[PDB]
């Protein structure tokens, strides 16, 4: 039976789920127009973009 | 046209230089949205109305 | 579309009405070409501490 | 891709496997003395 290890298993789970959490935060928009940073970069004006 | 019959043209298959557009004096008013009106000649469109 | 990385060939078998495929951080991955019907991989440039 | 990097732990598991084949054999054949002289 496997499951005689469950600390070891989650104890890299807790860790694997923050490190996806931080990754897959990229993606919202925080207010801003546009998520990804080239096309608001491309489709606008250095005095607006900042 | 009449506002209540709005008359609309849609483009495609072209190729458009829009400097002209700011060269050109003859417009009371030009503003545009949600795109810068300088980088315009380096975009494309799938069609405009 | 403006970027910079390493243009590769790919397996990807993108269908007749989809232009390009995207990661789970939402960022371009492949690629089909205005000129060739071909699929490419794009992966970013080798770098380190 | 977005400047995540894992790296590698110093000791690796032959050496780990070393050690702990050392403390059986030590603790099998000379008892405790091994430990404290
Ligand atoms: C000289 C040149 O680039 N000619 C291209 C040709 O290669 C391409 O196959 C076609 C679209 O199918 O458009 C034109």
């Amino acid at each position: 039976t496997a499951s005689a290890l469950g600390k070891l298993q989650d104890v890299v789970n807790q860790n694997a789920q923050a490190l996806n959490t931080l990754v897959k935060q990229l993606s919202s928009n925080f207010g801003a127009i546009s998520s990804v940073l080239n096309d608001i970069l491309s489709r606008l004006d250095p005095p607006e973009a900042e | 046209a009449s506002v209540y019959a709005w008359n609309r043209k849609r483009i495609s298959n072209c190729v458009a230089d829009y400097s002209v557009l700011y060269n050109s004096a003859s417009f009371s008013t030009f503003k545009c949205y949600g795109v810068s009106p300088t980088k315009l000649n380096d975009l494309c469109f799938t069609n405009v109305y | 579309l403006t970027g910079t990385g390493v243009l590769t060939e790919s397996n990807k078998k993108f269908l007749p009405f989809q232009q390009f495929g995207r990661d789970i951080a939402d960022t371009t991955d492949a690629v089909r070409d205005p000129q060739t019907l071909e699929i490419l991989d794009i992966t970013p440039c080798s770098f380190g501490g | 891709f977005n400047g995540l990097t894992v790296l590698p732990p110093l000791l690796t598991d032959e050496m780990i496997a070393q050690y702990t084949s050392a403390l059986l054999a030590g603790t099998i054949t000379s008892g405790w003395t091994f430990g404290a002289g």
